[PDB]
């Protein structure tokens, strides 16, 4: 998974 | 320094919104959704996560990690992020 997929799973 | 973080204005201190302005932030009001939203392009942009492992970022020698107060932090344990928002947004 890249960062922004990550970043924008956040609450 | 607020305790509890939808369309409520906040204003950064000027630390965190020279980060915001880095990251290409037009404003001095936000939203909570707008800090975070820039506050992950900042990270995008310097390259602060770390490329093989992206969860985590590396903001050792930067003004984010000045501003986070460590020097990496976990997309999955993202602490240090929300307590730094509390310290720096001003919430009308």
């Amino acid at each position: 998974e890249t960062f922004s997929d990550l970043w924008k799973l956040l609450p | 320094k607020i305790r509890t973080l939808e369309g409520t204005q906040v204003h950064p201190r000027a630390p965190l919104l020279q980060i915001l302005k880095v990251a290409g932030a037009q404003e001095e009001v936000f939203t909570l959704k707008e800090v975070m939203h820039y506050l992950g392009q900042y990270i995008m942009m310097k390259q602060l996560y770390d490329k093989q492992r992206q969860h985590i970022v590396h903001c050792h020698d930067d003004p984010l990690g000045e501003l986070l107060e460590v020097g990496s932090f976990s997309v999955k344990n993202p602490s240090p992020v929300y307590e730094m928002l509390k310290r720096n947004l001003v919430i009308l």
